[PDB]
Parts: C-alpha cells; sequence; structure tokens
C-alpha cells in the first residue's frame, strides 16, 4: 500500500520459508538488479541465513 | 565466420543480453555462451512498431 521515507527507513525479518522467485515473472518488471559476493546463476542451490 | 541475429524485445529487458544472467529472456528464449566474441547493438524504434 504505502512505503516509508528515506530518512526513516524500515526493516523486516524473514525466516522458515522456501524461496521460489519464478512467481514474479508474470507481473513485476525491474529496471535494476545487482548482487555482490555471489553469482546470479547459483542462487537456486544454496541456503541462506 | 560472421553471423547476424535479429529480434524485438521490450525496453527494460535489454540488460539480459550478456553472458551469465538470469531472467525470463535468458532462460526460455535466447541464451549466450560464456566465451563470446562479438558485439551487441540496440536502438529505440517506438515510431515504427
Amino acid at each position: 500500500t504505502r512505503f516509508a521515507s528515506v530518512y526513516a527507513w524500515n526493516r523486516k525479518r524473514i525466516s522458515n520459508c522456501v524461496a521460489d522467485y519464478s512467481v514474479l515473472y508474470n507481473s513485476a518488471s525491474f529496471s535494476t538488479f545487482k548482487c555482490y559476493g555471489v553469482s546470479p546463476t547459483k542462487l537456486n542451490d544454496l541456503c541462506f541465513t | 565466420n560472421v553471423y547476424a541475429d535479429s529480434f524485438v524485445i521490450r525496453g527494460d529487458e535489454v540488460r539480459q543480453i550478456a553472458p551469465g544472467q538470469t531472467g525470463k529472456i535468458a532462460d526460455y528464449n535466447y541464451k549466450l555462451p560464456d566465451d563470446f566474441t562479438g558485439c551487441v547493438i540496440a536502438w529505440n524504434s517506438n515510431n515504427l512498431d
């Protein structure tokens, strides 16, 4: 619905779920995407903490 | 051994034409090798399509 302001941002914790990002192909269209310390093609075989 | 390929895609999906990328265009439609040798060219054609 609504987002926050730059000078006072937000933080949320995620846990105990399975990450399948193929569900975003239908609607979302992103103009920027960059990852540091990992490779985009290796994101389907790892587990995150 | 020169060759040329041609097709039409959306606006913000031109960042996926490069080795080592993920998305709906680099997964099901068109993929590039890892040891590539060539050039990539694109331009805007809003007035003709």
